[PDB]
RNA sequence: ACUCUGGUUUCUCUUCAGAUCGCAUAAAUCUUUCGCACUAAAGAUUUCCGUGGAGAGGAACAACUCUGAGU
């Protein structure tokens, strides 16, 4: 880390049928912490990467935009939301109610 | 020589020889006026001989200055690639007398006023390294002896020439492991037709009146 | 012949909507910074590399660094170090922060964020005041009414009967940021294996915490889009023959219409 | 001493051409004529306060501001604008003299050397052989015969007509302070004005630089108008009448070859050209030796070699699916003909230079031996003798090219190096293999 | 002429008849931050103006980015001026001297250009994000350099569409954006009368991306055609503001009527736009062919079945019509050449407009003498020639008529700087195909061809034989400093004066840019940001000199500067002995040395002003403040020279005989340094005494000088001094959720974050802060790149601090590859300084005095 | 896989989305096809 | 509001296309490049993978909704 900061600042001033490619040859080894742990695309507390699980990337979101919706909306827009996460619980207990062995 | 030669788009370090050899801390540092005196002094020491008899053309020379710029003076003499480095700008580093280093003390105080780091010069390495591919090559139906023999003549002559530059070049001592490596190779593929998994070195580093090959060699060989 | 394919705003809302999950859902490309086509060639062509990028060989060998021998302009003594210049520092102003950058491509400033309130919930009207959008602080010498400004009885606002808002108008709105299959409404249906839909995936900077394999396999990937995007040679002009019409042309052949399985296990068949 | 006026005319700290003024005691060149700028602030830090204005050219007191007039520095003002007046530019046969510069060093003016900047010797020795022959240098020693010449404004080409001109002024200068000048701005000049081509780094053909710089010095002295009858056009090339013809076929039987040499398929055909220099091909070396020669060098006569641009001599030329066998012969020629023999060629896998030496007499020849019979007669003056020669010693790759110039005024043919200027006898001079002569009609 | 130009509305013969009148030319410049939209907006205006030009649906039509760094980095490098012919509200035809100047902050040297140029400015504001760093500098530069301003609000759309705020919201961010203008005005406007609001006629309201330009008064005349028998102006007067309309009574009541009545504006012109927006962009399908034929606009069906947003601007475009508001209320407020020819020969032109020739230039009048000037130096295509750009303050310059340019120091008593020119075929200001032309009157703008020879960054071309009493038009006074330096050597050096040909030339073009070679040799080039110098260097290594050149590490251009008192007497004598000076070195009260900067304090006003603006302000002595003596390093210099010399001691007569000489190495000294050769600020050098001799022989002239230079060091170097830094103030605009990483990444650069706050009416915030420049290398990409490409941030040098250490530290050892810590910081600053600079490693307190 | 294979379905056989290799494969064989073909040309003459 | 050349679909051929001909992406040969080239870059070439432009011909069903035009 701090050593390495220093020996990379010192350098810049200074046959076989390989299936599966080794981890040798990957990047993103970044000394410094500011490129290395950077904040990621959080949309607004409205979006997230595609692919992944819907429920997993919402489970895991940073919580920041959540709380500043929950300590900014009004009343009755808070009483609209709640109204909404009911219909969305429902739903996703009509479909856990479909599912059974 | 700037009246006699000028340069004024600063062109006079374009072409100084400066040795590759040593590592860029110690080089001649290519300066303003370090380079400009070098020239000067080169082309003062063309104009007085004659071209016509004997001229010493400023290529394959080598001029190199020490200087407040350029603190190691660094010389070539008798294949020894040297480097002197004055302690009064090797100050904050200790004296650990290791083999290539050769402290050159003062004549009165008897104190050590410099440090002259030495090395084999790249041309005797090169002229090793071409001795031992031709002995490799020209072995043919010579007998394993006769190989072993001009091997242990040429690393006599290689130690004993460079007693102390042998080890600081580490260049060298990387060459004379692939020489061996390569002699012990020749000598077990005349030996056995397919390569040997790790011949025992007593085949080859045996001494001659015990039956072996003779071998002298400056490898971590451990036995 | 299905060359053209052009659909109402509702149908590609509802398109987008099936497909929002193999979508990225991103708004501005200034998230992708330093990680562009020209950001991987400018990479490439440098001898550097982005850390969540690939890496190549160098296009030109670069001598040793004792090439050069404590230089006027090159003495380490001189130059005042604060923080080091990484790969990305470079890679994004080539010209300034690189010596010798032959055939750099440099890359496009910030494009102004795209602040698009995404909906949440179709029950809030379409032009809203969100939560998320900070509020607007209310704190004009405006005539009086003691002249006669008096309108004509038939003055009246452009739209009166139109309303500001509409089913389709936030859903239509939506649209506009999109993924350009969805941002367009009219286009020409393109080919199957022409349409990749996991290349914008790895494309963005890979997921946190991904294993060692996983951020390989898109370094990788990268690499081969890289590659493709630099070696881009624009087709050349030909007669525009058709095999496959030619061979329909000739006699010795014929035509029919079979399922897909059938028409394998003849081509099975016959290759063997 | 340390007046060297010969490199850029810019500023140290400024690096502006506009309002210059070099310093006359610090050596180096500064910027502006008053306080608050870097000549005023360099005078008075440095204490050098005597500087002369680049373009003014009048020494003035940088930091009092006050111009000096004193004659006794009319030398320098003379070394930074070499102006010959209108009879000492038509005296220059009549350099008994020797021209002592301000250093310890007697010299004669023409007769000075070019420092070799990197591999600048090809360029080098053309311009000190060009520079020989009294039309051209008379040409370029008069500002006025190209300062009003109209030339495009964006145009760099005619740097070369202007660069050129300061060189060949400085080169006759008879009270240079130095004994050389260094061809810096003339050779910057043409390797900006080349395209890459003919740099002072890496060296050159003499042949192919000779050609591209009288070609641009033809195009550059016309201006604004396809005015042929230029100084260069007009002292250093001739007319020369190819009366060429070619081959019907070497695989056809007599019928088919003589059908083509019957329907002006295979026709002589008259296509006069201007011969601004006539390449004077050498006789490849027969690689075995004989009874006689002692020395295993080939010589080979002037006349002999000069005889194949003759009417009655017919030379081939192998074009693509066709055998053109053509014959030259010379219409009219130049005042100062330009010879270049191509001594150096390319094998099969390499490219050799052909030793063979050309034994040309170096005193009188004429070449109405080999002139156009039609206007034998109308060229009244034929004895041409050589002015300068141009010798491309040392092997192909690694080359030194020095110049042997017949020198006026007195008679010795000095043998001028690139920094070097020594004394070579007549006999000699026809010694060392030539590669480009320039020839004097008289 | 036989010329050749694109086909346009008006008629090129039409547009030299115009420019032939001198009261019909807006010289206007388009200033406004990143990417607001002025070159889309720019490009709209051509398009009207220019038939055959059109915009691709996809990437919009940038006629303003000539250059190809422009055009690829995609932010704009440099001013297009352009020079066209549009119509008004009314309908009569200006023409305009636009010039779509750069938003970046580090651009701002073209934006400095402009304004000397033209007569008024357009400030740009996008809807969306409000005020900017970049806007609220361009405001404060464009009233302090004296034209008039007229904001307009762009990107509404971005409310319209991807804010969505109601239009009731709508209007209240777009009032307090204005409200934040005119606070920001007020700040800096000395002039009541400057106001700016909708409904004084001086703001508009347009979207670039979709043609959606109008103002009050032309979306009057939009009712006033669709209705007629309306009144347009007095209507418009009311359409603006907190007053409600009241159908009822058909009248618009100031009270607010029916407790549900909008303002007007959000009720008749934020309506139609959202609805006319919401079914283009929402409903287009269903409800498009009503709409477009309530709103009367027929649209066939190939242009309907275009992208939701081609078919937007498209509907835009005929629904508006052209940017009739927009040159209304161009004429409104930018004045006409002749009407603002007395404030330019006041401000810029120097001589004074009282002075003869000063009234010429006032009067405007094209049968005067010539005394145009050109502020910027345009190149060629093929990079070699270089055409001068300006407008004509007075006569008319014609093709091939003999010039006397003077220079950018061509003063009277010395006009050594003139150079007699010949300038001939000059064009038209054309943004991306220029138009030859004979002559220039007197108010447009020339490109002149061929007076680029003496033209260094500025010059003021005058008539040879005639008004030998002229002087040259003030140099430009930049809105900040530049403070990086990058040392640039060739690869090769053999290629070494092209590369110096090229910087020559790249000086020439970039007006801020600073060229020097040191005692060391190094080719130094100065440049006010990061991507401003790669830029510079994109063009030196490409376009001019096409060479490689090799490029140090960047730096920043250290200040001096004095902590403490003199330590002692300095006595520094002339050669010869024959004068002995003396100087007693004392920092300057806080405040001053920012107020003389600012040129508040003005040592050009007379001994009564400058005293009493000394005595009250600064509080000083008023006997002190009497004897001042120079402005140290420059005209506008951050030190002070006093004379003061007790009169008991010194004759006041025989110390001014020395007066000049002192003054001058004073400033000389202030402009060198004696710390790390820089310039030396926020110093207040006093001349405690001095022995002057009789015969000016022995005293002064060529003596003085370098004693007073000597003197000058010892009592900098005497006192204990401290190197500073520029700190550069950032305003990352990035949102409220990655705050906190902003946060992070500034802490890390030694720079607090100064102030953090949302945007009104977007969710993203404006954190602001002040990194200090030596740090500030590559924070750009840091700050985009730790928040994954969600931040962006601008820099510009606000002041400078001092360094945390001591420069004359000899106990403090250095590393050539360590980054030194923070206390250790000035020492090694010093002595990088004078390695760097090639100056000797040791300066001492001892170095320069008398006695060593 | 290590897109799909979050959440409630973990490592697995399950995984059917194999556009991605469809395409790939795709692009060898169309690049492949001619040299195959003229091999298969040439051995089928006279 | 009167009238008017003007229908699209689809098949085939020729010719042109450096425009992201295609919001996709391969193959082969030579050349230069360090090896000692799946695991490698550069330059070129060629064939496929399949397009757009225009023209020409063909068979299906629209005949003026439409729009441009002749008011
Ligand atoms: O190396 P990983 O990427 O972690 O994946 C390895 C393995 O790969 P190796 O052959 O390199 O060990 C296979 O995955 P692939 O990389 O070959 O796709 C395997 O799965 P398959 O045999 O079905 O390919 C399984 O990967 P997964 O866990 O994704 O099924 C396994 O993973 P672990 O090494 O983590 O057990």
């Amino acid at each position: 880390d701090k050593s390495k900061e220093l020996h990379a600042i010192k350098e810049r001033y200074l046959r076989k049928f390989v299936f599966e490619w080794d981890a040798s040859e990957d990047t993103s080894i970044d000394y410094n912490p500011l490129y290395k742990e950077r904040h990621q695309v959080q949309l607004l507390g409205r979006g997230f990467i595609a692919g992944i699980d819907l429920k997993q990337q919402k489970r895991e979101q940073s919580r920041f935009y959540g709380d500043l919706m929950e300590k900014r909306r009004t009343l009755e827009e808070k009483e609209q939301e709640e109204a909404r996460l009911r219909k969305l619980r429902k739903k996703e207990a009509k479909q856990r109610w479909d599912d059974r062995h | 020589y700037l009246t006699e030669h000028p340069d004024p788009n600063n062109e006079n370090i374009v072409g100084y020889n400066n040795k590759k050899c040593w590592p860029r801390d110690a080089r001649m540092r290519l300066m303003k006026h370090d380079v400009n005196l070098g020239r000067a002094v080169f082309w003062d020491i063309k104009n007085r001989l004659p071209r016509s008899v004997t001229t010493v053309q400023w290529e394959n020379s080598f001029v190199s200055v020490y200087s407040k710029d350029n603190p190691n003076l660094l010389f070539n003499m008798c294949g020894f690639e040297c480097r002197i480095l004055p302690k009064c700008r090797t100050s904050y580093e200790e004296f650990t007398h290791k083999d290539g280093v050769w402290n050159l003390q003062n004549e009165v105080t008897k104190e050590r006023t410099a440090q002259c780091f030495l090395r084999v010069d790249d041309e005797s390495m090169q002229r090793f390294h071409n001795r031992v591919r031709q002995i490799l090559m020209a072995s043919g139906s010579t007998t394993f002896t006769k190989i072993v023999n001009k091997w242990n003549t040429a690393l006599i002559g290689l130690m004993t020439y460079f007693r102390e530059a042998v080890v600081n070049t580490q260049e060298l001592l990387d060459l004379l492991v692939k020489c061996e490596n390569k002699i012990q190779t020749r000598i077990k593929i005349g030996l056995n037709s397919k390569m040997p998994s790790r011949f025992p070195p007593v085949v080859f580093y045996t001494p001659k009146e015990l039956g072996g090959l003779g071998m002298l060699s400056m490898g971590h060989v451990l036995i | 012949t299905y060359q053209r394919w052009q659909f109402t705003l509702p149908m590609m809302s509802t398109l987008y909507r099936l497909a929002n999950q193999l979508l990225t859902d991103l708004v501005d490309d200034n998230y992708f910074y330093l990680f562009d086509l020209k950001a991987f060639f400018t990479s490439k062509a440098l001898n550097m590399a982005i850390p969540g990028g690939p890496k190549f060989e160098p296009l030109v060998r670069d001598i040793n660094l004792q090439d050069e021998d404590w230089n006027e302009f090159n003495d380490i003594n001189k130059i005042i170090i604060r923080q080091p210049i990484r790969t990305e520092y470079k890679i994004a102003f080539p010209y300034l922060y690189n010596n010798l950058p032959h055939h750099v491509h440099l890359t496009w400033y910030h494009t102004p964020n795209v602040v698009f309130i995404k909906t949440e919930d179709p029950d809030l009207p379409a032009f809203y005041f969100d939560p998320l959008i900070n509020p607007i602080s209310h704190r004009e010498p405006l005539p009086d009414d003691d002249e006669e400004f008096e309108l004509p009885e038939f003055v009246e606002p452009f739209l009166k009967d139109t309303p500001l808002y509409t089913d389709n108008t936030a859903n239509g709105i939506a649209l506009l940021w999109a993924p350009r299959p969805f941002n367009l409404r009219s286009g020409r249906t393109r080919r199957a294996l022409d349409i990749p839909l996991v290349k914008n995936w790895y494309r963005e900077h890979c997921p946190a915490g991904q294993p060692v394999k996983v951020r390989v396999s898109y370094q990788k990937l990268l690499k081969y889009y890289v590659l493709n995007a630099l070696k881009h040679r624009p087709p050349k002009a030909q007669k525009k023959r058709y095999l496959f019409r030619s061979f329909k042309a000739t006699k010795f052949f014929q035509s029919t219409k079979l399922d897909w399985v059938e028409v394998g296990l003849q081509v099975c068949r016959q290759g063997y | 001493s340390v007046l060297d006026f010969d490199f850029e005319k810019l500023c140290s700290i400024s690096l502006s051409h506009i309002n210059a003024y070099a310093c006359l005691v610090c050596g180096k060149y500064f910027q502006g004529r008053g306080l608050k700028s870097h000549a005023y602030i360099h005078s008075v830090q440095f204490s050098h306060h005597v500087f002369l204005n680049l373009h003014t050219l009048k020494f003035y007191c940088l930091p009092d501001n006050y111009e000096i007039i004193d004659s006794s520095l009319e030398d320098i003002t003379y070394v930074l604008k070499p102006t010959f007046t209108k009879q000492q530019i038509a005296n220059l046969d009549k350099q008994a003299k020797l021209s002592r510069a301000y250093d310890g060093t007697t010299y004669l003016p023409g007769i000075v050397g070019l420092n070799n900047i990197k591999a600048n010797d090809y360029a080098n020795a053309v311009l000190q052989a060009l520079s020989n022959v009294p039309p051209l240098r008379n040409y370029f020693l008069e500002e006025d015969n190209y300062k009003n010449i109209k030339r495009p404004p964006g145009d760099i080409m005619f740097l070369l007509v202007q660069r050129f001109g300061e060189l060949m002024r400085k080169l006759w200068n008879p009270r240079n302070f130095k004994a050389h000048v260094s061809p810096h701005e003339m050779l910057q000049a043409v390797v900006l004005c080349s395209k890459k081509t003919f740099q002072i780094t890496k060296q050159g053909d003499g042949v192919d630089f000779l050609s591209w710089f009288l070609n641009a010095l033809h195009s550059a002295l016309g201006g604004t108008k396809k005015k042929k009858k230029t100084i260069v056009t007009d002292v250093f090339q001739g007319s020369m009448r190819i009366f060429t013809k070619k081959l019907p076929h070497p695989d056809l039987p007599a019928e088919e070859k003589e059908q083509l040499l019957h329907n002006d398929e295979y026709q002589e055909t008259m296509v006069e050209s201007t011969f601004m220099y006539l390449t004077l091909d050498l006789p490849t070396a027969p690689l075995y030796k004989d009874e006689k020669e002692q020395l295993i060098i080939p010589q080979v006569p002037l006349f002999n070699i000069l005889a194949k641009f003759n009417g009655i001599t017919e030379k081939e030329y192998k074009t693509y699916k066709e055998n053109f066998l053509k014959r030259f012969q010379l219409t009219k020629l130049p005042p100062y003909l330009i010879f270049c023999i191509k001594r150096f060629t390319k094998n099969n896998f390499f490219v050799e230079k052909n030793p063979t030496i050309v034994n040309f007499p170096i005193t009188n020849v004429d070449l109405r031996e080999y002139l156009s019979e039609e206007v034998q007669a109308v060229h009244k003056n034929t004895t041409y003798d050589l002015i300068a020669n141009i010798v491309h010693d040392g092997k192909p790759s690694e080359g030194s090219y020095r110049i042997h110039v017949l020198h006026h005024g007195t008679g010795k043919w000095y043998e001028l190096q690139d920094l070097q200027v020594t004394d070579i006898l007549p006999q000699m001079i026809t010694l060392s293999e030539a590669y480009i002569q320039i020839w004097k009609r008289r | 002429m036989e010329q050749t130009l694109p086909v346009t509305v008006y008629e090129m013969d039409f547009l030299a008849d115009l420019m032939d009148n001198s009261e019909l030319i807006r010289n206007v410049t388009l200033c406004g931050h990143l990417h607001h939209g002025k070159t889309c907006f720019v490009d709209c205006l051509i398009e009207q103006t220019h038939p055959e030009i059109r915009k691709r649906y996809d990437q919009d039509l940038c006629y303003t980015d000539i250059l190809f760094t422009e055009q690829e980095r995609g932010v704009g490098i440099k001013s297009t001026p352009v020079t066209v012919v549009l119509p008004d509200t009314k309908g009569k035809s200006y023409l305009f001297n636009i010039m779509d100047t750069p938003g970046h902050v580090n651009f701002s040297d073209e934006v400095t250009a402009g304004l000397r140029i033209s007569d008024g400015v357009v400030l740009f504001i996008d809807a969306a994000e409000g005020v900017m760093l970049n806007t609220e500098r361009l405001i404060k530069h464009a009233v302090q350099e004296r034209l008039a301003v007229t904001v307009c609000i762009n990107k509404i759309d971005r409310l319209i569409l991807e804010l969505k705020l109601p239009p009731t919201d709508a209007y209240y961010k777009l009032r307090h954006i204005v409200d934040e203008v005119n606070g920001l005005i007020s700040m800096y406007s000395t002039d009541e009368n400057l106001i700016l609001s909708p409904l004084l006629g001086n703001v508009c309201f347009s979207s670039s991306q979709y043609s959606i330009c109008f103002t009050l008064g032309s979306f009057a005349k939009i009712y006033a055609d669709t209705f007629g028998d309306i009144n347009y102006q007095e209507f418009a007067k009311r359409l603006w503001g907190d007053i409600y309309f009241n159908p009822k009574t058909r009248k618009f009541t100031k009270k607010a009527p029916t407790s549900s009545s909008q303002r007007s504006f959000v009720e008749f012109i934020l309506e139609p736009l959202y609805k006319i927006l919401a079914q283009v962009v929402g409903d287009v399908d269903t409800s498009l062919p009503r709409t477009l034929d309530e709103l009367g606009i027929h649209l066939t069906k190939e242009e309907l079945k275009l992208n939701i947003r081609p078919l937007l601007r498209l509907v835009c475009k005929k629904f508006f019509g052209e940017f009739t508001g927009f040159v209304d209320m161009c004429v409104q407020h930018i004045p006409s050449p002749k009407v603002g020819a007395k404030p330019k020969i006041e401000h810029t032109y120097t001589g004074g407009v009282d002075s003869d020739l000063g009234e010429a230039m006032s009067d405007c009048d094209p049968d005067g003498p010539l005394m145009c000037h050109t502020t910027k130096m345009y190149s060629t295509d093929d990079g070699v020639q270089f055409h001068a750009f300006g407008r004509v303050l007075s006569g008319t310059i014609h093709a091939g008529q003999p010039v006397k340019v003077l220079g950018e120091n061509y003063t009277l008593e010395d006009e050594e700087d003139s150079q007699i020119c010949t300038v001939g075929r000059l064009w038209i200001s054309v943004a991306r195909y220029h138009i030859e032309v004979n002559r220039v009157p007197a108010g447009n703008w020339v490109l002149i061809e061929g007076v680029d020879q003496p033209i260094v960054k500025t010059a003021t071309i005058t008539e040879p034989r005639g008004n030998e009493e002229a002087q040259i038009f003030r140099p430009l006074k930049f809105n900040t400093t530049s403070v990086i330096k990058i040392a640039v050597e060739p690869v090769n050096p053999s290629e070494l004066p092209k590369m110096l040909d090229g910087l020559r030339k790249v000086n020439k073009s970039y007006p801020s840019l600073t060229t020097k070679v040191e005692e060391s040799g190094e080719h130094v080039i100065l440049g006010t940001g990061e991507l401003y110098l790669d830029c510079v260097m994109h063009d030196l290594r490409k376009m001019y000199s096409e060479i490689d050149i090799k490029v140090a590490d960047p730096v920043v251009t250290f200040c001096e500067t004095v902590v403490e008192t003199s330590s002692l007497k300095c006595f520094a004598e002339t050669p010869n002995k024959k004068n002995k000076i003396t100087m007693i070195a004392e920092p300057l009260e806080k405040g001053l040395a920012e107020d003389i900067e600012n040129e508040v304090v003005q040592i050009t006003w007379n001994r009564k002003k400058l005293g009493e603006f000394f005595q009250t302000k600064y509080d000083w002595d008023l006997l002190a403040a009497r004897s001042i003596w120079a402005f140290g390093p420059d005209a506008t210099g951050p030190n002070i020279l006093v004379d003061d010399t007790l009169p008991s001691e010194v004759d006041k007569a025989l110390l001014g005989s020395v007066k000049d000489s002192i003054v001058q190495g004073f400033q000389w000294g202030t402009r060198e340094g004696p710390l790390c050769d820089e310039l030396i600020r926020n110093v207040k050098f006093k001349i405690l005494d001095a022995v002057v001799a009789q015969e000016p022989l022995h005293r002064g002239g060529g003596q003085i000088i370098p004693t007073a230079r000597r003197v000058v060091y010892s009592a900098f170097l005497m006192a204990t001094p401290r190197l500073m830094e520029p700190y550069y103030f950032v305003e990352v605009q990035a949102p409220a959720d990655c705050v906190s990483a902003v946060y992070t990444v500034l802490a890390r650069r030694r720079g607090h974050v100064t102030q953090d706050a949302p945007i009104p009416g977007s969710p993203l915030y404006t954190i602001k802060a002040f990194i200090p420049a030596i740090d500030s290398f590559g924070f750009e990409t840091d700050l985009r790149t730790h928040t994954q490409g969600q931040a962006f941030s601008l820099s510009v040098f606000h002041h400078w601090q001092i360094v945390p250490g001591d420069p004359l530290d000899k106990s403090i050892v250095i590393r050539p590859l360590e980054p030194q810590p923070a206390p250790h910081l000035a020492r090694e600053f010093m002595i990088k300084t004078r390695r760097r600079k090639g100056l000797s490693e040791d300066v001492s307190i001892s170095k320069f005095f008398d006695d060593p | 896989y290590y897109r799909f294979n979050t959440g409630p379905v973990g490592k697995g056989p399950g995984c059917g989305f194999w556009a991605a290799g469809w395409r790939v494969w795709l692009f060898f064989m169309r690049g492949i096809t001619p040299l195959l073909e003229r091999w298969l040309g040439n051995l089928l003459a006279r």
